[PDB]
């Protein structure tokens, strides 16, 4: 699937519905020892690019509920972190604020070890948003004080944003 | 707006070569072969080539007729530089626009350098980009339509900054189109012609709708087909014609996308200058995105924030919708064309902003929209109302709708013989000026003056509007001497004694204030007083019960004793008594 | 017109007959075939470009497509005579 779409161009828009169905059964049972079907197939999702602009809206929600689950394994977890942190710089996830900023806000707590990387998730939708985000300042910053996390790059833009500039 | 500037002159260098195939590319079997919508392989190779030159031009002329083309059909470097010397010695200080289409040459260089013909059309010869910015002069706009274009703009900076480098020992006004990204391939689909770049740029609405045809969502849409599409009936000028429907709403939406998502001095500085350009850019946003869904990301000189996910896009896709539908009765049923209710919901949109937005917040996204719809004769004056009752809110309001360009199109509506645009004009002219008064100028040098004059002698207008009118002809001639004589070869005075006793106080007043204002350091208004017993009137003024209209009549009367330049007795009589 | 004609190398029946590319199924039997024995053969539709041999005569290359399944070309002469050939 990897070599076919580098292949063809945006022509591989007119056979993803064929093989759409088989990508929800994996993500739904997976018995393979850690879950690396799942790992790999995110690493191809990761090139498919500017098609999925009609159906990310179907892919979308699995992922998610990948990386808030608490009993998976945490390599699977941070792979679909990073699997949306990539997705995000070709797509539009104005329509999804909500849908990846809670879930992100749940995953926060309960564990220490995906703190880094959901932070480097999160600075990057901020990024696509700009006055958009607004709404969701205080809350999240109410969590933040809770545990201290910094991050230079997501500090600036809350600044930029507040005082109405970007980059 | 000052800085003026126009396009005069445009080259054409085609680099075609028909029937040849360079060694970079290998073709599949069926491929993209459309040129300017003719297909170069049914006939020879010199009728082709003739025919596609002759149907750009004339696709370019759709947009500019007043200039003057010149065409190079697989020409070699001393052609290039002849024509480009000529072109630039001729045009002297105003714009020119190159147009280089490389589909039958090797892709461009990492050196920076383009390919060219020999006189025996037996090898390709490279040109230098420096020798090519050096032909042409400082004011240009240059568009390419090539594979690997954006390696031709980085060297082009390049040499410009180089240019710089060598004078401590020309980008400045300088615009640049390119189609593809320094490192992607145009796509070569069947279904697409094979000149993606300059059709978007050239023919909007024809590659809009074969797109459309070609997406998942026309499934929404019953018995539409490109046989349809081929036969749709209309002009592009023709307002009322199926066809010329969607140029308007295409028009409409393009701008309102740009002020929206642009910064104020780049948005003044390339969609309010010139129309060729404004065309070209508004173009622009369509083929960024038409070409985003095949892999390929155009460029541009002066960088533009992305805009493919801007919401307006979808009432587009909304109305084309709508349009389409009726097109099978339309056609062969010979049944009438049904107007669309586009303008009608954005204009209803605008007027819901108005009812809670006193404050300033976030102004309305349908300003352009509604711009875009005074000199049309169905929605004329539910658009004259809204603007003005748009304006009356504060001076940034007012502000703001000039910013917006609204200045030419109501300058242009006191040219009309209707009667019912009279006070909504009035109300329109007096909130304008009373915030800025250098207008009166552009007022006097196109004799608009008469459209208000024609409003103050009717005594069955009501006192309100007559207010208005004295108070936009008391600022006109304010400290202007052309003002002054206008006015007085009018005959303002009489008409001013005439209304100087009616019982609505501030119409005297202001009545008062112009009649002194008209003679103030102009002799001849004085002696027209003198001779028609103006004054004598005026001292009525002086017992009012309201003190302003007693302070307006001192002042006249002031400025009426003041114009006495000590001239000859009578005169000092009439000022003694 | 001797400088604009040496171009012309193919023909487009819309700009030429588009009687021809109107019919659909005919009744009237492919030329040269009819035998009172075999079943017949009609036209079904002409293929909607013609073929410019190069030369001073200037012949067509026509061909048509039989309900049978299969193609039929011809040679579409004009400016001669064809009737001494069918005697012999």
């Amino acid at each position: 699937i990897e070599q076919i779409v580098v292949a063809l161009g945006g022509e591989f828009k007119l056979y993803l519905p064929q093989l759409i169905p088989h990508m929800l059964r994996v993500f739904m049972h997976d018995n393979s020892p850690g879950r690396i079907v799942s790992i790999k197939l995110l690493a191809a999702i990761q090139l498919f690019g500017a098609n999925l602009d009609d159906y990310l809206h179907l892919l979308l929600p699995p992922i998610v509920k990948l990386f808030d689950a608490p009993e998976a394994p945490l390599p699977s977890r941070k792979a679909a972190l990073e699997t949306v942190d990539r997705l995000t710089e070709s797509l539009d996830f104005t329509d999804y604020a909500s849908r990846i900023i809670h879930p992100i806000v749940r995953t926060l707590d309960q564990s220490p070890e995906l703190r880094s990387t959901a932070m480097d998730t999160l600075s990057s939708l901020v990024f696509q948003l700009g006055k958009k985000y607004q709404i969701f300042i205080p809350m999240v910053n109410k969590v933040l004080v809770r545990h201290r996390i910094n991050h230079q790059r997501y500090d600036v833009l809350i600044c930029r944003i507040v005082k109405g500039y970007t980059l | 707006m000052k800085d003026r500037m126009k396009t005069v002159s445009v080259a054409l260098v085609l680099c075609l070569n028909v029937g040849v195939d360079p060694p970079d590319v290998v073709k599949t079997t069926p491929c993209a072969r459309l040129e300017c919508w003719i297909d170069p392989l049914s006939m020879g190779p010199q009728k082709a080539l003739e025919t596609i030159g002759a149907n750009l031009q004339k696709q370019y002329e759709n947009w500019q007729p007043r200039a003057r083309y010149k065409q190079s059909l697989d020409p070699t470097v001393d052609e290039v530089k002849k024509l480009c010397t000529s072109l630039r010695r001729n045009a002297k200080e105003e714009r020119v626009l190159f147009h280089y289409n490389g589909h039958g040459v090797p892709r461009p260089t990492v050196n920076g350098e383009v390919w060219v013909f020999n006189k025996n059309y037996t090898q390709y010869i490279p040109l230098s980009i420096y020798d090519l910015q050096t032909w042409m002069g400082s004011p240009s706009i240059f568009v390419y339509d090539c594979s690997n274009a954006g390696l031709i703009v980085k060297s082009f900076k390049q040499f410009a900054l180089q240019r710089e480098q060598e004078l401590e020992v020309s980008m400045k006004n300088c615009i640049q189109l390119a189609a593809c990204e320094a490192t992607e391939l145009l796509p070569m689909i069947p279904d697409l012609p094979a000149d993606l770049f300059t059709s978007c740029l050239t023919t909007p609405i024809k590659i809009a709708l074969r797109w459309f045809c070609m997406q998942k969502c026309v499934s929404l849409v019953p018995g539409v087909t490109l046989d349809l599409i081929e036969k749709i009936p209309g002009r592009l000028n023709d307002r009322r014609t199926p066809l010329g429907e969607l140029n308007w709403i295409f028009t409409a939406i393009t701008d309102t996308i740009a002020w929206n998502v642009l910064p104020r001095d780049l948005f003044q500085k390339l969609f309010r200058q010139d129309l060729l350009v404004a065309s070209l850019f508004r173009n622009f946003l369509l083929a960024e995105r038409i070409m985003r869904s095949y892999n390929c990301t155009p460029v541009s000189s002066p960088r533009l924030p992305p805009t493919y996910m801007h919401a307006m896009w979808q009432a587009w896709d909304l109305a084309v919708d709508i349009c389409l539908s009726q097109l099978p009765t339309i056609i062969e049923e010979g049944t009438a064309f049904r107007h669309s209710p586009f303008f009608a919901e954005q204009l209803t949109a605008f007027q819901v902003w108005l009812t809670m937005g006193v404050e300033n917040r976030n102004p309305p996204e349908q300003l352009p929209i509604v711009l875009q719809v005074l000199l049309s004769q169905v929605h004329r004056l539910r658009a004259l109302d809204l603007l003005g009752r748009f304006l009356d809110l504060g001076p940034w309001a007012v502000s703001l709708a000039l910013s917006v360009g609204i200045f030419p199109y109501v300058l242009k509506l006191l040219q009309s013989s209707a009667r019912e645009l009279r006070p909504l004009l009035v109300f329109i002219w007096a909130k304008i000026l009373a915030v800025d008064s250098s207008c009166q100028a552009d007022l006097v040098k196109d004799n608009g003056h008469k459209y208000f004059l024609s409003v103050l002698a009717d005594p069955y207008m009501p006192a309100e509007h007559r207010t208005m009118t004295a108070f936009i002809l008391a600022v006109i001639v304010n400290s202007y001497h052309t003002g002054q004589e206008a006015c007085l070869q009018g005959n303002l005075i009489a008409i001013c004694l005439e209304q100087l006793n009616d019982p609505h106080p501030l119409l005297r007043q202001w009545v008062a204030i112009c009649l002194g204002r008209i003679w103030q350091n102009f002799d001849s208004a004085r002696w027209c007083g003198v001779r028609d017993s103006a004054h004598e009137k005026l001292y009525s003024l002086l017992s009012d019960p309201i003190p302003e209209v007693r302070c307006a009549a001192v002042f006249a009367l002031g400025t009426f004793v003041g114009n006495s330049a000590e001239r000859t007795d009578h005169s000092t009589t009439i000022d003694h008594n | 017109i001797s400088k604009q004609l040496p171009q012309l190398t193919s023909l487009e029946l819309q700009y030429v007959s588009p009687k021809l590319l109107m019919c659909r199924d005919l009744e009237l039997a492919v030329p040269g075939t009819y035998d009172p024995n075999q079943p017949i053969i009609r036209i079904q539709s002409i293929a909607p470009s013609l073929q410019v041999i190069t030369s001073k005569q200037r012949p067509r290359k026509l061909t048509l497509m039989g309900s049978n399944g299969h193609e039929f070309v011809f040679l579409l002469k004009g400016h001669e005579d064809l009737r001494q050939d069918e005697r012999v």
